[PDB]
RNA sequence: AGAACUGGCGAUGCGGGAUGAACCGAACGUAGAGUUAAGGUGCCGGAAUACACGCUCAUCAGACACAAAAGGUGUUAGUUCAUCUAGACAGCCGGACGGUGGCCAUGGAAGUCGGAAUCCGCUAAGGAGUGUGUAACAACUCACCGGCCGAAUGAACUA
RNA sequence: GCAGUCAAGCGCGACAUUGCUAUACCGAAGCAGAAUUCGGUA
RNA sequence: GCUCCACACAGAUGGAUACGAAUAAGGCGUCCUUGUGGCGUCGCUGAACCAUAGCAGGCUAGCAACGGUGCACUUGGCGGAAAGGCCUUGGGUGCUUGCUGGCGAAUUGCAAUGCGUGGGGAUAAAUCAUUUGUAUACGACUUAGA
């Protein structure tokens, strides 16, 4: 289960230079250790500052104001695979950030083969009003009385022998 | 959960039916098959076609009696397939395999009693809607069965008079329910519905 | 030679028996398929040859034929054969009340120490 | 004059009462809110107790029973229109509640209880045996 | 993926309609039609009486053309009974007349001996012409069909020699 | 082929890997209970026919880095541009002209057997012509617009 | 092979390009018939 | 195979409890114009149905039903795929826990579940012997003789 957290570095702040720009990002991570160490990453990639002279300030997990509202997420990835890096936007109609994001994940390790190894999380934000949304698929439930059966249900056997040649009805 | 299970192979998956026989067998559970012609398996019909002649052309030179045997029987390829997934070659193999009958249609006296389904083997509940799927009887009959003709024959004669049977068992358990009916409401019918019964 | 006729191994039954018999006809009536003969001798035929537009079309034609002695034949008894998965099967049997001395003797090998308890 | 048979199914849609098969709250009733996706369904169920969430609906199971809900309800409004349908009542109705509490009554039973069924038992059989065949 | 595509077919008040499991019938002026779609995997509806719906539920492009399909084939047998089909093939020869005798038999093609027979699955009618009419539009088309490529000019030059039968006109009975 | 430095072997058993010298863990007294590594959990084989998201019908798939640069009207996802309620793509109907049959070439070739420029007048739209076709005209036409049509469509690239 | 123009991309680099040195059955051909040629199954 | 004599004794313990067909559909009841018909009703597992009380399951007296069930008979039907089993009419004989009573349990002491051979009598058949070839190096095979 995937976690989002935020974490701030100012570079050890020396001499002349009191208070640095104090880099600010937000970092999805199932525990703080990786958080910290995708952090230091992708300060180490963007920026010119390494652990050698870094610092945390601190690091904070970020819950999501409505954990029971559905939204439909706007996410910018950057990811690297065996051609050359280049960036991704992807839309996710999902409940909170960390499920979009996970969701994300899977899919890029389903169909892209990328995996958390080489995929960034430049931005996620929620889409306001329908009409916004540049994705058919997520367009597909967004229309008014939507109504659709499930078919060829699956159901699952407690027993190897059933006396009943059970149908898949729903 | 009985002495012995007969299973009804139609609209089964070999390879899961053939597994799941087989570790029932290696627990020393008794399993009687039925309807193997009527057993189906994945992929269009000329995959499994073109399987079929891959493994049989490889006959011995020497001795081809005493090398590989092809059987065309759909119960033959069913307990082929069956047999490897037993070790076999050993008294413990051998033994199990004793426990298993393979029959195409349904003989007597199997015909006057239950028969089970594997849910887990069943070609309707495991293959995707729409993918081809091949049947075993007719890749029988592709490959050298001559019997197909004459087990429909006397396969549909199997469904007659047991239609017939099943409507005297409805009109039976139509006067059981009429008497189960009259005989409700009563004081012992309401403490067993209050006990649950 | 015919890999078809092999492998050239005796015979085990000094008669032959018939591997198939002619199609069943379900409008024609009861009527006999196959006979029993004995080969006997060889001699040399001759004939017109009636068949059109031939090298010898109404003319003399000369070949060798062969004489089979073909006594006539008695029976004894009626088999039936139903179908099953397995193949046909001989289900029931009935023989007739009464049998040649010679049917009798063929179930023998020492018909003449034996009882002829047929 | 048209005919279509055999063509009833249990729609996936808001206000579609469902009853959970796994988790948690397995065997409580829930109310479907909004659809996710064709995997994920949000459901609320505060009348029988499991809080809103998004759902698998393959760890849920359809009910035939429906009712009319606004799409994206929150937790009060959807316990105010399952008190108003009274959907509750047309649960216990039904065959499949009844099967449920008949399993569960069974499980429930003691040894002394089954004997005491087992008698009752024995004796409809003879009475209905009795009525039969006459 | 689509979670719901849906295609609409038109009933004439002068026919009807009988819809059960994917077997499907029809019944008009003309007779009656059926078909087996138990393999095309559709489900039907009875929205008003008039009009039935053909829909898929989370299908692809795969299963979207079995879809669009089911609603061309419907339509097709409903123009069949209504109205039904009518093909026309043309008789064309430069030295050897060509007889036909209805089995269909085709004698004295390009001077050869043998007689072509086409079995009749659909209805022969008549200028030199043949006229096929029959309710279902794939008998008689197939009959048209076979009856074309019984007439092969094996060995032959295509541009030089015309001899044989062809389909020349197709349209409605009515 | 021959040399310089460096980690295992060699003197070495055990589990895993269909078996295994260059592969992983683990380096060893006889026993009991328990927890693990690599390796595994449909049967042979002791262990889930576990969950969730997507992908593939393969007529020799798949579960093992050279021949791999490219091809496919096979499929699922992304990037850059064009059109777009001043009417998106598509399907039908209509217009698709005048000097003119441009100049040369002429047995006849008028846009389409050939060679060289490609204009004005225009109209919402005409290449002195993208094709079928006649020894030449004849007839249809796409590109170019309009009318009936009603939402997203098209071109090129990446996974 | 040598030497030059290329240039989707990454001074190297794609398709073109300039000087020497059996039988039988199907699809196409200006197949008029026969005969013949080219491709496929085997 | 018939008869007389001598001798030995891979895994039950409730019931394998019978339609077919579809799985983008199905059963059950009922109704009518008799149809790919109308209405209700059910699945979402067999967590199901029968039977399950009696010193390992005895003795005995009544009530109510006259039904349920074991037994050898008895009339008849069905089952040829491996039928070999399924029943069905009539009576007889036992139980009936369907219902109400009277007798015994103990000491087992706190548990180690609790049906051919070998010797004869007779009689069906086979081998060799013998002998013909239709088979033939030898095996082997087709024949004849109370």
């Amino acid at each position: 289960h995937f976690k989002e957290y935020q974490v701030i570095g100012r570079r050890l702040p020396t001499e002349s230079v009191p208070e640095p720009k104090l880099f600010r990002m937000r970092i999805f991570a199932s525990n703080e250790v990786i958080a910290k160490s995708r952090y230091w990453y992708f300060l180490q990639k963007l920026h010119k500052v390494k652990k050698a002279s870094g610092e945390i300030v601190s690091i904070n997990q970020i819950n999501e104001a409505h954990p029971t509202k559905v939204k439909n997420f706007g996410v910018w990835v950057r990811y690297d695979s065996r051609s050359g890096t280049h960036n991704m936007y992807k839309e996710i109609r999902d409940v909170s950030r960390v499920a979009a994001v996970e969701t994300l994940y899977q899919d890029m390790a389903a169909r892209h083969r990328a995996r958390f190894r080489s995929i960034h999380i430049l931005k996620v934000a929620e889409i306001e009003k329908t009409a916004d949304v540049k994705r058919q698929y997520v367009k597909q439930f967004l229309t008014k009385d939507l109504k659709f059966p499930l078919p060829h249900r699956v159901q699952k056997s407690t027993k190897t022998f059933s006396y009943k040649r059970p149908s898949t009805f729903y | 959960v009985e002495p012995v299970v007969v299973i009804d192979g139609k609209g089964h998956l070999v390879g899961r039916l053939a597994s799941v026989v087989a570790k029932q067998l290696l627990n020393g559970q008794k399993i009687v098959v039925v309807r193997a012609e009527e057993l189906n398996i994945s992929g269009e019909f000329f995959r499994n076609k073109l399987k079929y002649h891959d493994f049989l052309r490889k006959a011995t030179a020497f001795n081809k009696t005493r090398g590989p045997f092809h059987f065309r029987a759909p119960s033959r390829i069913f307990y082929k397939a069956l047999r490897g997934m037993v070790s076999h070659k050993t008294a413990r193999g051998k033994a199990a395999l004793e426990r298993l009958k393979v029959f195409e249609g349904i003989p007597p006296p199997y015909d006057k009693k239950k028969r089970v389904v594997v849910p887990q083997a069943l070609r309707v509940l495991r293959l995707k809607p729409g993918r081809k799927y091949t049947t075993l009887g007719k890749l029988s009959t592709s490959v050298g069965w001559k019997y197909e003709d004459v087990v429909a024959k006397l396969e549909a004669k199997r469904k007659v008079s047991s239609a017939e049977y099943y409507a005297k068992k409805r009109a039976f358990t139509k006067k059981v329910a009429s008497a189960n009916a009259t005989a409700a409401e009563s004081d012992v019918a309401k403490q067993l519905a209050a006990l649950g019964y | 030679g015919h890999l078809g006729f092999l492998p050239r191994k005796r015979a085990a039954s000094i008669r032959a028996r018939v591997k198939a018999f002619p199609k069943d006809d379900r409008s024609k009536p009861v009527a006999l398929t196959s006979f029993l003969g004995y080969k006997a001798g060889m001699t040399t035929i001759v004939r017109d040859l009636d068949r059109p537009g031939s090298k010898f079309h109404k003319r003399e034609v000369v070949e060798a034929v062969t004489v089979v002695d073909t006594p006539p034949v008695v029976v004894v008894g009626v088999v039936g054969y139903v179908e099953t998965p397995r193949g046909l099967r001989s289900l029931t049997t009935v023989w007739a009340e009464h049998l040649s001395d010679e049917v009798k003797r063929r179930f023998y090998k020492n018909w003449y120490k034996s009882k002829k308890k047929a | 004059d048209s005919i279509v048979k055999a063509s009833n199914w249990r729609l996936v849609e808001v206000g579609r009462v469902v009853l959970i098969k796994k988790g948690q709250s397995a065997g409580k009733l829930a109310a479907i809110v909004e659809i996710i996706d064709q995997k994920k369904v949000l459901i609320d169920g505060p009348k029988a107790g499991v809080p809103r969430q998004a759902i698998n609906l393959g760890q849920v199971v359809l009910t035939p029973l429906t009712f009319a809900l606004p799409r994206g309800a929150r937790t009060a409004t959807v316990s105010k229109k399952w008190a108003a349908a009274a959907v509750c009542e047309k649960w216990a109705a039904s065959s499949w509640a009844k099967k449920i509490a008949q399993r569960e009554r069974r499980a429930a039973l003691t040894d002394f209880e089954r004997f005491q069924v087992m008698v009752l038992r024995k004796q409809k059989r003879y009475t209905v045996k009795k009525a039969l065949a006459k | 993926k689509y979670i719901q595509t849906e295609q609409q077919i038109e009933v004439p008040e002068g026919v009807t309609v009988s819809i059960k499991s994917r077997i499907v019938k029809v019944v008009g002026p003309r007779g009656t039609l059926t078909k087996n779609l138990k393999h095309i995997d559709v489900t039907f509806t009875k929205v008003n009486n008039q009009l039935i719906k053909v829909a898929v539920h989370n299908g692809g492009r795969k299963h979207v053309a079995a879809l669009r399909t089911v609603k061309s084939l419907v339509d097709n047998m409903i123009t069949g009974v209504t109205k039904g089909y009518k093909y026309k093939m043309r008789y064309v020869y430069a030295h050897f007349p060509i007889n036909v005798n209805i089995f269909i038999e085709v004698r004295n093609f390009l001077g050869d001996k043998k007689i072509r027979n086409v079995p009749v699955r659909v209805t022969i009618e008549f200028k030199d012409e043949i006229v096929l009419s029959g309710n279902s539009v794939e008998d008689v088309s197939q009959n048209a069909a076979d009856l074309q490529q019984i007439c092969r000019v094996r060995n032959k030059d295509i541009r030089k020699f015309l001899d044989g039968i062809y389909v020349s006109h197709k349209g409605f009975i009515t």
